[PDB]
């Protein structure tokens, strides 16, 4: 009898655990990769002001 | 002598009075920890006088639409 509702309580708080963990790691990992893209195009920035100002010289 | 009197009566009887509620609500309290310690979601927990159940359970499953769980 009362054993289903048990497991239905603390198996519910172990599937809502386990999608919340896998979606805020989900997250941390795009906002690094964010950054990581982030400044590949800052140094093809750099790179691009520094051959204009090689050719200003 | 007589306020003596008058007084501690007033504020014995009113502590006697504070006091056993408190009692019989920690009583109750103690019933209510045990059985619920068997077990985002959320809960309440409570006591009743038995011959309520009946109104009070069908009255759960109507005000929430079929779905409340309930011991």
């Amino acid at each position: 009898s009362q054993s289903q509702g048990i497991q239905q309580l603390l198996q519910a708080e172990k599937r809502a655990a386990e999608k919340v963990s896998e979606a805020r790691k989900r997250k941390n990992r795009r906002l690094k990769q964010a950054k990581e893209e982030a400044q590949a195009e800052i140094e093809q920035y750099r790179l691009q002001r520094e051959k204009e100002f090689k050719a200003k010289e | 002598n007589f306020e003596k009197i008058e007084n501690e009566l007033k504020e014995i009887n009113t502590n006697q009075e504070a006091l056993k509620r408190n009692f019989l609500e920690l009583t109750e309290l103690k019933f209510i920890l045990r059985k619920t310690q068997q077990f985002r979601l959320g809960f309440v927990a409570g006591v009743i006088n038995r011959e309520r159940i009946p109104t009070f359970e069908r009255m759960l499953w109507r005000v929430c639409r079929g779905n409340v769980f309930l011991r």
